[PDB]
């Protein structure tokens, strides 16, 4: 019944946003709650960011 | 009211990438007032250039791979994120690159334009394995701030490229790490005075204290709101 | 650059002592700078008697 077929292989980049799921090794889950911008984020003396 | 303002004293440039600021004096408390506002401003708001687009020859798309090429196209597009570009006149210039032959091809093979210095022309592009591989392409450079994601643009550009042309996630912004440290400074009466020392850590160009310059002037420009409509 | 300034827009002004005011729109992360920094200076530095 079949007389031709077509196959289409789409590529799709995904980045990481809130809602998505994220562990350790040590049975450590989380769900990504808001995505913090540098400036907020807690720094060390040095000024390198977390 | 005992209004005291601060003067640019040192900038000690150690290296391109890396500058300290000391700064003197400050009143008590400005040391981190001033500090940490400026930091945030520092880290984002502050405007660059980077490449936006990419067009390769022979090139659909950046999935696929070159032959006589070591890299995959991603590859090469994560590396011309990282291209340090300083652009004088124009806000927007393409740049070309035909390099050929058995070569690591680094920034210095691309044909600099007038007004377009490559600030790090070491940097690796792509490896060319074999001889006879030749790649040809064009880097289209803008200008911007912050960071605009490929992703963001293809959302609201309803506006139809061709094929071929290879959009790229925009790292706009220069400041790569920012911080400041607060120690007294001492005057004949006043020991309760601070300086400030700012360790930027920037990619190419833009000057620490351009930058410095610039920083100021919007958080300035936002207290105009604050002053001027009451 | 394509500055983005805020523009004063209400004062509740609920008691001669005490007042809200709230001020739009401020680009992203000036909203802590902006008031972080000011509320320093409003404390430790106003003069006063």
């Amino acid at each position: 019944g079949v007389l031709k077929i077509v196959k289409v292989y789409l590529a799709v980049k995904r980045r990481i946003q809130p809602g998505d799921k994220m562990a350790g090794r040590h049975g450590n889950k989380g769900v990504i709650s808001k995505i913090n911008p540098i400036e907020d984020m807690p720094y060390d003396e040095n000024g390198t960011p977390v | 009211t005992e209004f005291l303002k601060p003067r640019l004293v040192d900038i000690e440039q150690v290296s391109s990438t890396h500058a300290k600021v000391t700064l003197e004096p400050l009143e008590r408390g400005f040391g981190h007032t001033l500090g940490n506002a400026l930091r945030r401003i520092l880290l984002s708001s502050m405007p660059g250039c980077a490449v936006t687009e990419v067009e390769i020859d022979g090139v659909l798309h950046e999935y696929s791979t070159k032959e006589g090429v070591q890299e995959d196209i991603l590859e090469i597009l994560l590396n011309l994120k990282g291209l340090a570009v300083r652009v004088q006149g124009k806000d927007e210039v393409i740049l070309t690159l035909n390099k050929s032959g058995i070569g690591p091809v680094t920034a210095a093979d691309i044909t600099h334009d007038g007004d377009v210095e490559i600030v790090k022309p070491q940097h690796v592009i792509c490896h060319l394995t074999d001889e006879n591989a030749s790649i040809s392409m064009r880097i289209k450079v803008q200008r911007g701030r912050g960071y605009v994601p490929a992703s963001t643009r293809i959302h609201s550009e309803e506006d139809e490229r061709p094929i071929g042309r290879l959009l790229v996630d925009a790292c706009y912004s220069p400041v790569e790490r920012i911080a400041y440290n607060v120690e007294a400074a001492r005057v004949e009466q006043r020991t309760d005075l601070d300086k400030l020392v700012i360790e930027m850590e920037t990619n190419g160009t833009i000057d620490p204290e351009e930058a410095i310059r610039r920083a100021a002037t919007i958080l300035a420009e936002q207290l105009e709101a604050f002053v001027d409509l009451r």
